[PDB]
């Protein structure tokens, strides 16, 4: 599996809910997910979700709260006039001396 | 501080401290510094975010201060 | 001869009903560590003290603590109980008994109950366990007074179970060392003390107790009288 | 090779190993464990903190752009670096990055 | 069950070696006692060393006498590994050294003054190629280690005036052992001195100190 | 605390202060006080 979907949904709410196998809706839309909530994925063994991101995010020249979803630093929804780009292009070029091949 | 315990009060971090710079620069220019309180406590900075912690000053009546001034 | 300096700082704070704080300050560098671990030592097993050493339930009938009790606390839990009951020791008397045989139905046990030989005071309430109104059960404590730490081999060696005798009215000392400024030289160490104690003594007077030992010990090569003059 | 080191460490008495007891200082007592012992012959490099210290608060500026010299030549001073702002932007601190910027 | 101890110089050895043993213990106080006699010694001693010397004709430290294999600060090397045994009242002295020899000068070659003792008669100031008069003067006072960063640096009058670091404190080592005897322990306690100061006399002025600083705690008073 | 990349915390002990306390947490077979019964933490460390 090399990564579980649990721990890739992680902290990344759901654009759409998610009807199980039986037939009965386990969660609704738009609604951010949580290390107890992640259990249910797994339990209820649903391998495909549908989450939202920055590329699908509408607004125009500006990120919603909603589609980053949990900040991750403070294991909290991220909050408004936090430059989510800064961090993100930091992130990706720190780890990449490390690397070589 | 850790800054946690005035977040409960307080949401994002950033009205927070916005509130406690204006309330601040209020207590500086209240003439706060005889000069005989501030080495027997601390900064008035710190001394704003203690109120937030308390809640007694109340970030919506900080607001109603600007006003005043 | 530029005359060692004297702390010149005491301050005392009672956090816990047996627990007290002692702080030092203006102590010379180096001279906290030295001060600190000496009366720990002495403290904790340089004070002579009475304490239960083998419990017996049932005339040996009892080999483990996995052996069921007609009682809500099992054998170990019973045996926790009765070590942390204190015992004040007469001069007199060089041994003490506790007998805690109870016929009693569903009746809760305290320290007021079970009878005790002479000389032998409880000086607490510690509730020991709850009775379920069974079969017959009967309990025995052994007490002896000793100075200094007593290890025992055998937990169990043929019907009693062996504990060993702390001996000892302080339980903690956990004494640290922080730094302190007098002045122009901030070399100086600043020394606080923790002690917890059963309750016997207050811990000041303790602490005092111990310290005097180690002065009085130096009183044939150095004079102690001089010292006290100031 | 080890051996002739053993055969010499014999000769002085001391056991067959680097590690010998050792008794801590302030409390006297013997650490568990023997600790190896050596001469470690050792050399000071040239890098003195006398001349790093560079304490700096305020300094003439440069001619051409009214900005503070650096490498503690005369007043020295640290400069701000671009990746430094980065970082203020990733905090959101932006009156310490507007404060640094123009009265600094 | 009371039991008081004693001091005996016993196993004297070596050029400077003593173990001082004490026959009665507490059984179980001996141990505390061994570590505050180590670490009082070696921290609380005062001893007596040149804390100044000026030469006959010299400017600096970095100058090179005429005729003179030694370096002005090879001597100033030499005079501080001097040992010096002082009077308890004298506080502080200066003592005067000429000489007119043309072979190796000597801290015996110091003017014999009361008071003033010099245990390194062997140790040689400096040594002179050729006959010529040398002449200098060193100051002696009483002190103790108080650290590296807490040291003044003292005052100079004269412009020929030298500041020379000085070690107050003489115990080289401090070794101390524990002997059970049965209800009873004898402490086994090794100094090792320059010569300076009796290794009884120092260990009682040790016990006497640690005494002192556990005088206050029976107090539990600020005096 | 966490690392703004990663929600793992970046304040965790690095070298020597693991070290110690993988060296304490290890246990023994046979030891002297094998099978002692400590009602509490500060019988314990009066034991030690
Ligand atoms: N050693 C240590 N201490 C900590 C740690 N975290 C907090 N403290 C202590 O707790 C106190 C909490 O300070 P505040 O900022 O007022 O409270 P807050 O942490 O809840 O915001 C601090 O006191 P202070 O005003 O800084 O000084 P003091 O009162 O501790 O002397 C600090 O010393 C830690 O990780 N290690
Ligand atoms: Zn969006």
């Amino acid at each position: 599996v090399k990564v579980p979907l649990v721990e890739r949904a992680l902290g990344r709410t759901l654009a759409a809910d998610v009807v199980t196998e039986k037939g009965v809706v386990l969660l609704e839309a738009g609604t951010l997910l949580d290390e107890n909530l992640v259990e249910l994925l797994d339990d209820n063994g649903i391998d495909m979700i549908k989450v939202r991101s920055p590329i699908t995010c509408k607004t125009r020249r500006g990120l919603c709260a909603k589609c980053y979803g949990r900040d991750l630093a403070r294991e909290r929804q991220v909050n408004v006039g936090e430059s989510v780009g800064v961090i993100a292009a930091q992130s990706i070029g720190e780890p990449g001396t490390q690397l070589t091949m | 501080v850790t800054v946690e315990d005035c977040l409960d009060k307080v949401e994002t971090r950033f009205d927070l401290v916005v509130l406690a710079s204006m309330r601040a620069n209020k207590i500086l220019k209240n003439g706060y510094s005889e000069s005989m309180e501030n080495e027997k406590k601390e900064k008035a900075t710190v001394v704003a975010l203690r109120e937030i912690a308390e809640s007694e000053i109340t970030s919506e009546q900080i607001l109603r201060n600007e006003i005043e001034g | 001869l530029e005359n060692l300096l004297h702390p010149t700082n005491i301050k005392i704070d009672e956090y816990a009903k047996n627990a007290t704080k002692f702080s030092f300050e203006a102590l010379e560098r180096g001279v906290g560590y030295t001060l600190g671990f000496a009366l720990k030592q002495t403290m904790l097993y340089s004070i002579a003290g009475a304490c239960v050493t083998s419990i017996k339930i049932n005339d040996g009938k009892v080999t483990s603590l996995e052996d069921v009790i007609p009682c809500d606390e099992t054998v170990a839990d019973i045996i926790l109980n009765v070590k942390s009951l204190s015992v004040t020791l007469a001069e007199d008397v060089e041994t003490g008994t506790i007998t805690f045989e109870l016929s009693g139905s569903e009746e809760e046990i305290f320290s007021e109950e079970a009878k005790l030989s002479e000389g032998l005071a409880i000086t607490e309430e510690v509730f020991i366990c709850s009775y379920n109104g069974g079969k017959k059960l009967k309990i025995e404590a052994k007490v002896e007074k000793g100075v200094g730490f007593r290890p025992a081999q055998d937990n169990f060696k043929d019907g009693e179970f062996l504990l060993d005798a702390t001996f000892s009215p302080v339980v903690f000392c956990d004494f640290e060392i922080k730094d302190a400024r007098v002045g122009r030289r901030t070399d100086l160490d600043k020394l606080e003390l923790n002690i917890k104690t059963n309750g016997n003594v207050n811990c000041e007077e303790a602490l005092r107790l111990a310290a005097t030992k180690i002065q009085n010990q130096l009183r044939n090569i150095v004079d102690i009288e001089e010292i006290n003059k100031g | 090779k080890e051996e002739d080191i053993k055969s010499l460490l014999k000769i002085g008495g001391f056991a067959t190993n680097g590690q010998m007891k050792l008794f801590d200082g302030r409390t006297g007592k013997p650490f568990d464990r023997h600790v190896t012992v050596g001469y470690m012959y050792m050399l000071k490099l040239d890098h003195l903190v006398d001349d790093k210290m560079h304490a700096r608060s305020t300094g003439s500026y440069s001619l051409v752009t009214q900005q503070p010299l650096g490498g503690k030549a005369q007043f020295g001073g640290q400069r701000f670096g671009e990746m430094e702002v980065w970082a203020l932007q990733a905090y959101g601190a932006a009156y310490t990055l507007r404060e640094m910027l123009t009265v600094k | 069950l009371e039991f008081v101890p004693n001091i005996q110089l016993k196993e004297d050895l070596g050029a400077f070696s003593y173990k001082v043993q004490l026959s009665p213990v507490e059984k179980g106080m001996a141990h505390i006692l061994g570590n505050s006699i180590r670490r009082v010694l070696l921290s609380s001693l005062s001893g007596a060393s040149i804390i100044k010397v000026n030469i006959a004709n010299v400017l600096h430290e970095y100058s090179t006498l005429e005729d003179v294999k030694e370096d002005v600060v090879e001597i100033v090397s030499n005079l501080k590994k001097v040992a010096i045994k002082l009077d308890t009242g004298i506080d502080r002295l200066d003592l005067e050294l000429s000489v007119n020899k043309s072979g190796v000068v000597s801290a015996g070659d110091f003017k014999t003054t009361q008071g003033v003792e010099i245990i390194n008669k062997d140790q040689p100031i400096a040594t002179l190629t050729n006959q010529r008069a040398f002449s200098l003067t060193a100051t002696v006072s009483v002190g103790r280690n108080v650290g590296i960063l807490s040291a003044i640096p003292t005052e100079l009058e004269r412009v020929g005036d030298i500041a020379v670091d000085a070690d107050f404190n003489p115990i080289k080592r401090v070794a101390f052992e524990v002997f059970d005897n049965g209800d009873s322990e004898t402490l086994e306690v090794f100094v090792k001195t320059n010569g300076t100061i009796e290794p009884l006399a120092a260990v009682t002025k040790a016990l006497e100190y640690f005494c002192e600083q556990i005088s206050v705690f029976v107090s539990l008073r600020v005096p | 605390i966490l690392s703004p990349a990663s929600g793992q915390p970046i304040i965790t002990p690095t070298q020597d202060i693991v070290l110690g306390l993988y060296y304490i947490t290890r246990e023994k077979e046979g030891a002297r006080g094998e099978g002692k019964l400590f009602s509490s933490y500060e019988d314990v460390s009066r034991a030690y």
